């Protein structure tokens, strides 16, 4: 082998529909859907979940 | 043989919480007022955000310069939150030129007439050397929703210069909305209520301007119902 040149390639990967979530206890799913801010319920205050 | 609901005073507690109230609003109506200017107000207000940034000494925005300590991905994080009105033009290109040592805010942008920078207190990096100069310039567009980088992609349209650093535009000022409907007495009236919405921005669209608009959007769509052509 004369000589070898690497390459490296960064890619930034946002969430979206499809990907595994879990949480500490054992409890997992898929993201289903993602909804518009209005959608989601609030409490009085107004901050949604 | 019907009332109507006049705007009433619009209490400014701080820079970006504001109250609204509508006094003479029929019963029933309340509910669906209220509903109805908080969907519209949370989803559809136009504003103003960065959309790209260069920087002189940085290819990519993975690299980093010398005497910041920030990295270059957390400077554009940073300036996703700045908050600034714009005017007149719809593409504006703001100059930041800051050196020796200290915390580069807001305030240091290069002030322009049509642009108001409404925190100039927010930073957006740390210099740690008496040579490092940082010099940068910022472009802003007007549009409403949430654009990410990778869709707007598509249509690159000649992203040739590799100086480009694209940011994901959250083009959108309000950040909550809630509303009470609360027992109005009017004078001569047994059962009237009074719509309190308080809504809280980061301080560029003034409250007046939102309900105008809002109830402009909604008239619009029930001015499209009006008329069924049935042909």
């Amino acid at each position: 082998v004369l000589k070898i040149v690497k390459v490296y390639l960064a890619v930034k990967r946002r969430i979206q529909p499809g990907d595994k979530m879990a949480g500490r206890h054992g409890n997992k799913g898929v993201i289903s859907k993602i909804n518009p801010i209005e959608d989601m319920p609030y409490d009085e205050n107004g901050t949604p979940v | 043989e019907f009332l109507k609901p006049r705007l009433v005073d619009i209490e400014q507690v701080s820079s970006t919480h504001a109250k609204v109230t509508l006094e003479p609003l029929e019963r029933g109506f309340g509910h669906t007022l209220g509903n109805a200017l908080r969907r519209i107000l949370l989803s559809s207000m136009p504003g103003c955000a960065v959309t790209e940034v260069e920087i002189d000494g940085v290819l990519h925005e993975y690299s980093t310069k010398e005497g910041v300590q920030e990295d270059i991905l957390e400077i554009l994080l940073n300036l996703k939150g700045l908050a600034v009105r714009v005017q007149g033009k719809d593409e504006v290109i703001l100059t930041l030129n800051k050196s020796g040592i200290g915390p580069v805010t807001a305030a240091d942008i290069t002030h322009d007439g049509d642009v108001e920078i409404v925190k100039p207190q927010h930073v957006i990096c740390h210099l740690t050397d008496e040579n490092a100069s940082i010099s940068m310039r910022i472009k802003v567009q007007r549009g409403r929703g949430y654009v990410p980088a990778s869709t707007r992609i598509h249509s690159e349209e000649d992203e040739r210069p590799i100086g480009r650093l694209l940011v994901d535009a959250c083009y959108s000022p309000v950040e909550r909305i809630a509303y009470n409907v609360e027992a109005a007495r009017v004078e001569q009236r047994t059962d009237l209520d009074k719509l309190v919405i308080e809504m809280e921005t980061n301080g560029t669209i003034d409250p007046e301007e939102a309900i105008r608009r809002a109830a402009t959007i909604l008239a619009e769509q029930l001015e499209a119902f009006v008329d069924l052509r049935d042909v």
